[PDB]
């Protein structure tokens, strides 16, 4: 890859820089450099590959949903750039999915870490099928809802009900149950029960990440008025 | 409104 | 070109496609090939080329000086990193002046058009002063008062003091003064006159720009708080 | 504060 001839040390630090910067696609592509040298990643470094993968992918789904609308409300010209823009977000949930399945989902390492990983697993599914169709589609949500569900059984296995990586995940699965696999009841009763028993267990609360936590609960909380 | 999912913060 | 088989009106729809899903390289790519098929451009047109290339190389400058402050306040990583920004600014600047050149700035057309276009040809030259150095750099600050100091000439004889490009171009030639070419007292005259001569005829505003006007008149007046 | 210029705005 255009990555390859530089150390990881150095890779990291420049995904650092393009933070800082701003040029989360450039970030992107340093930490993708970076997963490449084959050794797991920390924490913070799983920190920086969410944040900029997910600021990459964002702005696409803001853009798709936009022009998606536009076609909805309506020569070929909008379809067209529609799917030009589908085309680049499914290219970068591939990315991210292939880095997933070729390097950093393994057997063994941090539950804290194979549970972020099949949360972020989840996620791009996720993204694939907010702009998927047909056989490709049900095929892309039996995958995005095995691999938050196989992140959900290990979480509550190995993870106080407040840690971030579990309350996001549970807050994502139920956005997934109520926005693409129409399942409100589900997407309910799934954050009532995520928020209720991290208040019910709120001491475990930890020192480095309980803002974190909080915020979580909230957002938490915030799905819940809507979808009631 | 979209329902809301994990922020991308800090 | 990639946007050589479209027609020039697909392109021309789908750079608007573009900046409502705030896609600005796609809209900067659009009016590229717009500009390529060699008719001139519109008002409506222009405005469209203006948003997209200052919209990219606006992101560039900002991650520019946020490496290069870092760069001085202290590896080769950050050098090597702001090298990489640097030269792709460089890059989308050369591109716009190309597009200047190749096209866009004839010896007839629209007054109105002539100034834009050499304004614009001043404020891309000036981008480039802001990362250049060597025999690079006085050239480069030269190439952008001569444009600037041509397209002031044709404002002041051809259109009236509030007109937003006559506005918009004193107010940008200002901020060179100031910033590039480390004339203080310029910068403070020219502003002064232009915002004073706009006041002085008021009575010119035009009922679908006047908004325009009145903005730049108080930018031209906060860089004189800023600089007084 | 760096001096301002012209906005890229419509
Ligand atoms: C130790 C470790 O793995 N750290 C890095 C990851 C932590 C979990 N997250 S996340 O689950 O995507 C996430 C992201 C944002 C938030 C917050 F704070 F609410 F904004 C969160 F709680 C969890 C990825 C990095
Ligand atoms: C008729 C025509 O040429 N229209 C398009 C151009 C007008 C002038 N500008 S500009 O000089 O770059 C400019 C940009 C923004 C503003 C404003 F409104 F203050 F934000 C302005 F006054 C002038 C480019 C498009
Ligand atoms: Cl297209
Ligand atoms: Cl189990
Ligand atoms: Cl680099
Ligand atoms: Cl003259
Ligand atoms: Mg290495
Ligand atoms: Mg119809
Ligand atoms: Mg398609
Ligand atoms: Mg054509
Ligand atoms: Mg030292
Ligand atoms: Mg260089």
């Amino acid at each position: 890859g255009a990555m390859g001839s530089m150390e990881r040390a150095s890779l990291i630090q420049k995904a650092k820089l393009a933070e800082q910067a701003e040029r989360y696609e450039d970030m992107a592509a340093f930490m993708k450099g970076a997963v490449e040298k084959g050794e797991e990643l920390s924490c913070e470094e799983r920190n920086l590959l969410s944040v900029a993968y997910k600021n990459v992918v964002g702005g696409q789904r803001a853009a798709w949903r936009v022009l998606s609308s536009i076609e909805q409300k309506s020569g070929p010209e909008v379809r067209e750039y529609r799917e030009k823009v589908e085309t680049e977000l499914q290219g970068v949930c591939d990315t991210v999915l292939g880095l997933l399945d070729s390097h950093l989902i393994k057997e063994a390492g941090d539950a804290e870490s194979r549970v972020f990983y099949l949360k972020m697993k989840g996620d791009y599914y996720r993204y694939l099928a907010e702009v998927a169709t047909g056989d490709d589609k049900k095929r892309i949500i039996d995958s995005a809802r095995s691999a938050y569900q196989e992140a959900m059984d290990i979480s509550k296995k190995e993870m106080p009900p407040t840690n971030p990586i579990r309350l996001g995940l549970a807050l994502n699965f139920s956005v997934f149950h109520y926005e693409i696999a129409n399942s409100p009841e589900e997407a309910i009763s799934l954050a009532k029960t995520t928020f209720d028993e991290a208040m019910a267990d709120l001491h475990t609360l930890s020192e480095d990440s309980y803002k974190d936590s909080t915020l979580i609960m909230q957002l938490l909380r915030d799905n819940l008025t809507l979808w009631t | 409104q979209r329902s809301t999912s994990t922020p991308n913060v800090h």
